[PDB]
């Protein structure tokens, strides 16, 4: 832990979690400018926190370009100091900054192509994301695009097991967790990215449901409602229920109308209902709506 | 499907197989320990094994704290009166880290009969992320399992829970297990559950996947052999009263192979 707090300058505050804030810094000896997270410690009394100890084991394992990057960790008895790689802005910000205007297509294709490669490498190194939204995606100016925000992040073992249910924000999480399936796996990331390539299109949560049975509902009126033919097993599910409204599928150009084929195309596969049927990120980057893709800086 | 991870196994196997070398205890640790032997660390581990199935731990977490337990006494020289509070800090942190329901510090203290404060077990806590340097996603012998069970044509429980049984085994005896790697005592514990229960032999499929023969397990499988013949009589039995249960399939109950013809 080369780090050591004297060395470091303050800026500003730029964000706060449940443990604790982040605060904009700059290296008094190098210049760099990165971004400190100061974790609380026993501020529960029960010591250093369940998602301190896995965001800082996987971060660390974890050296991707679209992968946030933890620089040093400061071990002190009463505070932990995480120190990351800052980028200026994150993709909830990108959008409402780019609220008339649109987000021009080859930076939409740029992101979701970087965003899949982070995907794939986090999965690749077994972890699940299970938070991925446009407020922990980090953008900079040189327009890159990072996963963020690991605090719910796991590592996974082949099979899957049963991990914890209340997981992914609720306008993004997956039909498979809201339907309270014993197992889930690297789908419900590709679903959340999914759920981001529509709102970087339209700049509107594409399901923004006010509860887990809003969130579902909303789900099935867009995609029609699931059967058996479309998701083997569905209707078993522990919280499928016979009485749910049997909505038709709208037809996908209606869903996203300026998206073309190819982003159509796109968009069904990394939102099939079946979790075996989703698309994979190592399989999308294959994807012909990528034929083109480049790498320009944000517009803004 | 999606479960078994079909577009990312294979690349999560060679990572795990990477991985596993650096996380890799010292062989030789015990005799640069002054205070503390092998057989005090098959105590400690048993210990581990009674309180995972008293809080109803998966068995993934004992596996954490074990590697977590030998890393530690890799590098740091312990007294005999503190090998619990390093066993518990340890158990603590594999709970944090795979646990979707980790049991409270309180009840870490608990488990100790007062022997230590929670001062000490946070304090320790400390101590261990410091020396592990915070590297806790260890691969085990479970995780490595649980790939090579889906090359069993067909699935068969008791195979897999006497694999999970003989790899649990192998946590006891630093010597001679801490000379193996997890992916090479999971291999072995494979092929002996196999042979045990169906006859059959570490398939070819395995072979492809892991580059492990029959010759290349052979100095573990004949260790992990003894172990299984003489469980019955070894001073540790936690493991084998675990596997009573029918969890397990009771596959404790299950008569090892006299001979391998290996
Ligand atoms: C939150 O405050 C800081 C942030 C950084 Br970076 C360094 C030092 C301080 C102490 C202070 O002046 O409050
Ligand atoms: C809230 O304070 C900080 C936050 C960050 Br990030 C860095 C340093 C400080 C000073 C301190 O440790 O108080
Ligand atoms: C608001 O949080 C951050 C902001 C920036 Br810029 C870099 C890193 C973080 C920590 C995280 O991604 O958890
Ligand atoms: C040898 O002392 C122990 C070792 C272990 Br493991 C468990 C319990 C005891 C007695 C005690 O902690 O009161
Ligand atoms: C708390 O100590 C650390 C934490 C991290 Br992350 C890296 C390195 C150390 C010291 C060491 O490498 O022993
Ligand atoms: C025997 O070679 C490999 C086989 C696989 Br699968 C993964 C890694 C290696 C390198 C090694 O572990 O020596």
């Amino acid at each position: 832990g080369p780090g050591s707090m004297e060395n470091f300058q303050k800026v500003e505050k730029i964000g706060e979690g449940t443990y604790g804030v982040v605060y904009k810094a700059r290296n008094k000896l190098t210049g760099e400018v990165v971004a400190l997270k100061k974790i609380r410690l026993d501020t529960e009394t029960e010591g250093v926190p369940s998602t301190a100890i896995r965001e800082i084991s996987l971060l660390k394992e974890l050296n991707h370009p679209n992968i946030v990057k933890l620089l040093d960790v400061i071990h002190t008895e009463n505070k932990l100091y995480l120190v990351f790689e800052f980028l200026h802005q994150d993709l909830k910000k990108f959008m409402d900054a780019s609220a008339l205007t649109g987000i021009p297509l080859p930076l939409i294709k740029s992101y979701l192509f970087q965003l899949l490669q982070g995907l794939a490498f986090c999965h690749s190194h077994r972890v699940l994301h299970r938070d991925l939204k446009p407020q922990n995606l980090l953008i900079n100016t040189e327009g890159a695009i990072k996963l963020a925000d690991f605090g719910l992040a796991r590592a996974f073992g082949v099979p899957v097991r049963t991990y914890t249910h209340e997981v992914v924000t609720l306008w993004y999480r997956a039909p498979e967790i809201l339907l309270g399936c014993k197992y889930y796996s690297t789908a419900v990331d590709i679903w959340s990215l999914g759920c981001i390539f529509a709102e970087m299109v339209t700049r509107r949560a594409l399901f923004p449901g006010d509860s887990e049975i809003d969130q579902l509902f909303r789900i099935f009126r867009t995609l029609g409602t699931p059967d058996e033919v479309v998701w083997p097993g569905v209707t078993s599910m522990p919280d499928y229920k016979p009485s749910f409204p049997k909505w038709a599928r709208q037809d996908f150009s209606k869903v996203v109308p300026p998206l073309d084929e190819d982003g159509r195309s796109l968009l069904s596969q990394m939102l099939h209902y079946d979790p075996n049927k989703r698309i994979s990120a190592k399989a999308a980057l294959a994807h012909p709506f990528f034929q083109d893709v480049t790498k320009p800086v944000p517009h803004l | 499907g999606v479960n078994e991870v079909p577009d990312y196994h294979e690349d999560i196997h060679t990572y795990l197989r990477e991985m596993e070398v650096k996380c890799k205890p010292k062989v030789g640790y015990m005799k640069k320990q002054p205070d503390i032997t092998n057989s005090m660390r098959a105590i400690l581990v048993d210990w581990l094994v009674e309180v995972g199935e008293e809080y109803k731990l998966q068995n993934e977490t004992l596996h954490l704290a074990v590697n977590y337990i030998d890393r530690f006494l890799s590098s740091m020289s312990v007294l005999r009166g503190k090998l619990q509070l390093v066993g518990t800090a340890a158990m603590l942190l594999a709970s944090k880290f795979e646990e979707i329901y980790p049991p409270e510090v309180a009840e870490f203290v608990y488990i100790t009969d007062d022997t230590y404060t929670k001062k000490q077990v946070l304090r320790m806590e400390h101590l261990v992320l410091k020396v592990l340097a915070f590297d806790l996603a260890a691969p085990t012998i479970n995780q490595f399992l649980t790939q090579y069970f889906l090359h069993q044509q067909p699935a068969n429980c008791k195979v897999e829970s006497l694999a999970m049984f003989l790899g649990e085994l192998s946590l006891i005896d630093a010597d001679p297990y801490l000379k193996y790697l997890p992916s090479v005592i999971a291999a072995a514990a494979f092929h002996l559950a196999l042979y045990t229960v169906t006859g059959q032999s570490w398939p070819e499929s395995l072979v492809q996947k892991t580059g492990y023969t029959l010759e290349t397990l052979k100095p573990c499988l004949l260790d992990l052999h003894q172990t299984y013949l003489r469980a019955p009589q070894h001073a540790q039995q936690s493991i084998r009263e675990k596997y009573k249960n029918s969890k397990y399939h009771g596959v404790s109950l299950l008569n090892p192979p006299e001979t391998l013809n290996v």
